RNA sequence: ACGAACGAGACUCUGGCAUGCUAACUAGUUACGCGACCCCCGAGCGGUCGGCGUCCCCCAACUUCUUAGAGGGACAAGUGGCGUUCAGCCACCCGAGAUUGAGCAAUAACAGGUCUGUGAUGCCCUUAGAUGUCCGGGGCUGCACGCGCGCUACACUGACUGGCUCAGCGUGUGCCUACCCUACGCCGGCAGGCGCGGGUAACCCGUUGAACCCCAUUCGUGAUGGGGAUCGGGGAUUGCAAUUAUUCCCCAUGAACGAGGAAUUCCCAGUAAGUGCGGGUCAUAAGCUUGCGUUGAUUAAGUCCCUGCCCUUUGUACACACCGCCCG
């Protein structure tokens, strides 16, 4: 099928799963002492973050592809409260969407587009797009 | 208010403006030939191959 | 052309324009999956008229619909307006006034409100006041 | 000279003139007139800003 | 503050109570656990994860507001 | 504070370097102890305004005997981080109003004078 | 004007020039009679059209 | 200054019209404020056409 | 679990058994959620189980892995003390040498004349804080 | 401006 | 106007009547029925499509009077239904029957208004209109369960289950059962 | 009484019925030629159905949608009731049913405010030890109280991290003389360093791949992971210079608070409110302004009882009009 038809989240974790399993994914470099684009003023908590955000990068670029730090951290980002000062928007971590980017451009699910950016490739296309038909054809919410 | 106020007042200042475009295929001169009637009101009228 | 219908539709202002189209039968919202818009609350919102003005009438058509603006539950009246201003259309012009007498009366089978939507919208802010009636307070000494 | 002049002027607000009245209480810089709007409702129709709100 | 007392931790006599009386009802609910008995809310969640486990019951719901769990004349 | 175990043996061993090596020291190892205003102030140079006073500065500790005191050098401005040959000195700064003698002591060294001199002038009250 | 800008700031400066000369010919000329004035821009010109009641200032 | 508006409503009138309002003020002796008013004729107030229909100065 | 234990002693100090593992280890001089959180990972000790059962084992562990940061480098910068105004390291401090550190950087500005330390003689906010009418509890 | 009663010698 | 009128979990035709003094008020067959209410307040044309607007509808805008809270309304709905299917689990039979008995037992009778006959404010009873009636009972109902889910453990849905529960299925079991014979009782005395 | 105006109706904008009108290779489309690239993606692992913000070079094409010119709606128009069928009013079929709101702008005047928007401007004033002028530091921001305008809440519909579900407001490169709107990867965590590049704007950011509605998740009615300051320790960042934190970021400091008695405002409909985003100030920049925008509520269709315009009768020592005269 198409990877539209899968849910949309439960397409990303286990893509994190295969991911994950493959080993190749990025593994964390330190797992609760990111910041994670500090408008999350606390931490993440289990070493099951990159897999996701890689993943989730991955599926906007599948969403449309050639995008960058500006364009994917408007939408991964969110609300915060602001202590004694209203809310404005000021996008956080760059290095982690940038390294996930790298670490999937080195392993070619994630290829350059034209001028600038991470474009799709016809492999990263395959793998997802199979392990789309999978979930959908297994158990799902 | 130039100085004298006693409330808040705010008020506007609007305009019209357009760019109106029109798009043709042919030389340099046959253009400056067929076109004599847009300098009869005023608006501002330049003909150029790419944009001005 | 003959073949199928691409007409308009909207809320307040979140418009969609559908696109009923002779073929297998199927339907796709945003050129994405029908439910899987996913308000994950509204999940039973728009298969309200879909089971309920035929699934006849749901056997040939190919709703294929581009959208943009404003919220969520607007967007989605955008496409409830939009798919039967198509197929309202679909059946009076090109097909005859029989096929019609169905739909046309299942219009307001279901409501009325679904062909022209409010012809309401939030308007601009008058100063004073914190929207569009209020009004700052009035204070004293 | 040693004690004249050391000062270009590249601050604030009031940096730059208002053309008519130059009377630095406040002024803006929207479409580079750098003109107060007391000055403004006085002169936009010629400018070409005519209130049709 | 002037507090409920509901008891803070895993606890014996609460546990066997939980263990073999509580999935028995048409309504269960971590609070529902908390205010029935005295227990702190995580705890409830863990002793209906334990039951659950087992699998004595039938959901209805599934929120971060309140799950419920509904008999199956299974407990 | 501070007690560098009197009689003996000065130790205002700041970011962790000693001051009987940081008295004769170098200005990058200074701006890397120095803190990052310091080093933002830094970062844009100590133009002549205190150049022409380090001069006098230098004049002074030499024509005033050790066993003495370098002379009172008054300084316009407020907004000086204080460097490493100017431990030991009295120095009247202005507050924009009045002349206000501060003393160098070995621990202020490493902030602003400003700080030191404020302008605030402490209020009288009443009800 | 010779920066080469956009439309916005390029009819903004006509106005702002048609501002700038309104009250210069008032307070200059008007040692005559003084109706107004009316200017427009076309291709390679510009024409100012000045209306008093003595032609010749 | 009323003999001279006088003459201001006469010419406009030779020259045709259908209503006119000038005003003027300021003090024509000492120390307490004055000031006076002609009206004649039709003379719009509120709504869009009073600037292009009468020529206010 | 059926409680392991209850009320604890840690760095010399009593804690919270009320919260969990991290959100009571907050309740330390020095600590946060984030600290508490990171010091537990780099430590590698549960997070889904509780501290009012959790072992003195796994409370000592995570003493020896607080006290001293350095042998296991949890990040300079997440480590509270640093670059002072005398004899600069790089660690992270908790109880009481917080009270100990707080206190002679006090006196050194006490002693000194700074204007924070001549505003804690006048009893208020450093900065910029307004008390005219504005701001006194 | 010049606050002062003194501006000591702007005599050249 | 469907084939068939069901919640995707029970059925939605099978309203009645209780004290006929209140037909025309409490809706449930206005025009048409939905897979989950949901309205900008469309009824507002007047006081009389507003009372004779439908009943969980009514219910479900109702909800979201506390400010911020019509800022959170899909999962607002999310509760009541929840509510709704508690009352189907604890007490078995349909929930909205059930609420409208609940909101029969639990109306108001009178209002006494303030005219004083020699200048000393007094009370004066009138009929409560069948519809502010019902609207109090509701909307006191409401107050109760934000008061409930405020300053207890139970949750917004629990809250609400457990006053629908036991305002009919109960007595003195409510602010509105309360609220009811203060009013009633004040209609007496002050006549 | 007649023949007359101005103020209201008129004079404009905005939003809304337009499946018919008008055309943009500088806009979109593109329905058409899954054609070229793509996966077999899937049951099937084939014919084809599904998804490419993937392109076609352009001398193919159109304005459904799209920004909108004119054409053109809506006027108690009809009728069910009332009047005197006067001018009209509630309702329903034709549905847009009147009136969506924003604007525009009087006569007498207050002695209310404007000479610190001005070289608008009369007197007199400062006129070489300046109130003209360039500059440096301080002050306009100091706190024992009172007040208003105010942002953040008082936590369970709290809410923590992670996913993905969803725009239009407008400014956008040197100016009337100094700094214009954006994006890519390489590093530190973010702040923050780096240089290549799009753009004088339906070209480009941006199909603003916008939040709070969403959900998984949690401990558990515990000043409690809340409401989250204070202050500590640093890091960069503009600037001639941030010291009484001007702004940004972290570790971390963890406080005053349980929907508040004294008076009062606001709105009865995409309207309150929740509310992210724009635009004005700039070397620094919003809890303010004023717009965009969403998820959208309680009851209300009456009445002058409380504060308030206009009307008529009608007493008045009041003529600066009840804050007035006024009396022993
Ligand atoms: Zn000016």
């Amino acid at each position: 099928v198409t990877v539209k038809d899968v849910n949309q989240q439960e397409f990303v974790r286990a893509l994190a799963a295969f991911l994950k399993k493959s080993g190749k994914l990025k593994v964390p470099e330190w797992v609760d002492t990111v910041k994670l684009a500090k408008h999350k003023e606390l931490a993440p908590y289990d070493e099951n973050w990159f897999y996701t955000r890689a993943a989730s990068t991955a599926r906007h670029l599948y969403l449309r592809g050639g995008a960058g730090v500006g364009s994917m951290t408007k939408i991964y980002g969110g609300r915060q409260r602001n202590g004694v000062m209203p809310s404005h928007f000021s996008r956080g971590s760059k290095s982690v969407a940038r390294r996930v980017l790298q670490a999937l451009e080195g392993l070619k699910m994630v290829e350059k587009d034209q001028d600038w950016g991470r474009k799709l490739t016809p492999q990263g296309q395959r793998d997802l797009d199979r392990i789309a038909g999978q979930v959908a054809a297994a158990k799902k919410k | 208010t130039p100085c004298g106020e006693g409330s808040k007042t705010w008020d506007r200042f609007q305009m019209r403006i357009h760019k109106r475009l029109i798009d043709l295929h042919s030389p340099s001169e046959i253009v400056k030939q067929i076109t004599s009637i847009s300098i009869e009101p005023g608006v501002e009228v330049e003909v150029t191959i790419a944009d001005a | 052309p003959l073949q199928s219908v691409q007409v308009f539709g909207r809320k307040k202002t979140a418009t969609a324009v559908a696109h009923c189209k002779r073929g297998n039968g199927l339907i796709k919202v945003n050129g994405r999956p029908l439910e899987m818009i996913e308000p994950r609350t509204l999940q039973y919102k728009l298969l309200e008229p879909v089971l309920l003005l035929g699934k006849e009438r749901f056997a040939g058509v190919d709703i294929r619909v581009r959208v943009k603006g404003g919220g969520h539950v607007a967007q989605i009246y955008a496409i409830r307006q939009s798919i039967s201003k198509a197929l309202v259309a679909y059946y009076q012009k090109y097909v005859d006034e029989a096929s019609k007498k169905e739909i046309k009366d299942i219009l307001i089978q279901y409501d009325r409100t679904l062909l022209v939507a409010d012809p309401r919208r939030c308007e601009s802010k008058k100063f004073g006041g914190p929207g569009a009636r209020a009004r700052y307070q009035k204070s004293y000494r | 000279q040693q004690l004249y002049w050391s000062h270009p002027r590249k601050f604030g607000q009031g940096s730059r003139s208002c053309r008519v009245c130059s009377n630095r209480h406040g002024l803006i810089r929207k479409y580079g007139l750098n003109m107060c709007r007391q000055c403004f409702r006085q002169y936009a129709k010629d400018i070409g800003f005519i209130k049709l709100d | 503050r002037d507090k409920l007392n509901n008891l803070v931790l895993f606890d014996k006599a609460t546990y066997d109570k939980l263990c073999k009386e509580v999935p028995n009802y048409k309504l269960i609910t971590p609070a529902v656990v908390s205010e029935r008995l005295k227990i702190r809310g995580s705890l409830a969640r863990a002793a209906l994860q334990e039951l659950l486990s087992k699998g004595l019951i039938k959901l209805v719901s599934k929120h971060r507001a309140q799950v419920i769990y509904t008999r199956n004349t299974k407990g | 504070v501070e007690q560098k175990k009197k009689r003996t043996f000065r130790k205002f061993t700041y970011r962790g370097v000693d001051l009987d090596q940081l008295l004769d020291m170098s200005y990058e190892q200074l701006m890397q102890l120095y803190s990052a205003r310091q080093r933002r102030r830094l970062s844009r140079g100590l133009r002549r305004k205190q150049h022409s006073l380090l001069k006098r500065l230098r004049k002074a500790k030499k024509e005033a005997p050790p066993m003495e005191k370098p002379e009172v050098v008054k300084t316009h401005l407020r907004d000086m981080i204080i460097l490493p040959e100017m431990v030991g000195s009295m120095v009247g700064v202005y507050n924009g109003k009045t002349f206000n003698q501060v003393e160098i002591k070995p621990e202020m060294i490493g902030h602003y004078l400003g700080e030191f001199s404020i302008t605030y002038k402490p209020v009288k009250h009443g009800r | 004007m010779a920066v080469q800008i956009s439309k916005k700031r390029k009819f903004v400066a006509d106005g702002i020039f048609k501002a700038e000369l309104n009250e210069f010919l008032t307070r200059e000329l008007a040692e005559d009679g003084y109706s107004g004035v009316e200017v427009r821009v076309t291709p390679t010109r510009t024409e100012i059209i000045i209306l008093a009641t003595r032609t010749q200032n | 200054v009323r003999r001279a508006c006088y003459g201001v409503l006469r010419f406009i009138m030779e020259s045709g019209a259908k209503g006119c309002e000038v005003v003027v003020s300021g003090k024509l002796r000492g120390q307490r404020a004055k000031s006076m008013k002609f009206v004649d004729g039709l003379m719009i107030h509120s709504g869009d056409p009073v600037n292009y229909y009468v020529d206010t100065a | 679990p059926e409680k392991f234990q209850h009320i604890l002693r840690v760095l010399n100090t009593n804690i919270d058994g009320r919260r969990k593992i991290a959100f009571a280890i907050t309740a330390i001089k020095g600590v946060g959620r984030r600290y508490a959180h990171v010091v537990l990972r780099k430590a590698d000790i549960d997070l889904t189980k509780r501290a009012g059962e959790l072992t003195e084992d796994e409370v000592e562990r995570v003493i020896t892995i607080m006290q001293n940061p350095r042998q296991y480098k949890i990040p300079d910068w997440f480590l509270n003390r640093q670059k002072d105004v005398k004899d600069g390291k790089y660690s992270q401090v908790l109880a009481n040498g917080l009270d100990n550190k707080l206190r002679e950087d006090l006196e050194r500005l006490k002693k000194i004349r700074a204007h924070r330390g001549l505003r804690h003689f006048w009893g208020l906010r450093v900065r910029g804080q307004h008390t005219k009418t504005t701001g006194r509890r | 401006k010049s606050y002062t009663t003194p501006k000591k010698n702007k005599h050249k | 106007t469907p084939d068939i009128k069901l919640f995707g979990k029970w059925s939605t035709d099978d309203v009645q009547i209780n004290d006929i003094s209140l037909q025309d008020y409490i809706a449930v067959k206005e025009k048409y029925a939905k897979y989950l209410p949901h309205s900008a307040g469309r009824y507002a044309a007047k006081r009389f499509r507003k009372a004779q607007c439908p009943i969980v509808e009514r219910l479900t805008n109702s909800m979201m009077m506390h400010g911020r809270n019509n800022g959170k309304k899909l999962m607002t709905v999310r509760i009541v239904k929840h509510a709704f299917e508690i009352i189907h689990l604890l007490t078995g039979e349909n929930p909205l029957q059930v609420l409208v008995n609940a909101i029969i037992n639990s109306g108001p009778r009178e209002d006494s208004t303030r005219i004083g006959r020699a200048g000393t404010v007094r009370r004066q009873a009138v009929d409560v209109s069948p519809l502010r009636r019902v609207n109090q009972a509701i909307w006191l109902l409401c107050t109760g369960a934000r008061e409930a889910a405020f300053r207890n453990i139970k949750t917004i849905a629990e809250c609400l289950a457990d006053e629908l529960i036991n305002a009919a299925k109960g007595s003195s079991n409510s602010y509105a059962i309360k609220k009811k014979d203060e009013l009633e009782r004040v209609a007496k005395s002050n006549r």
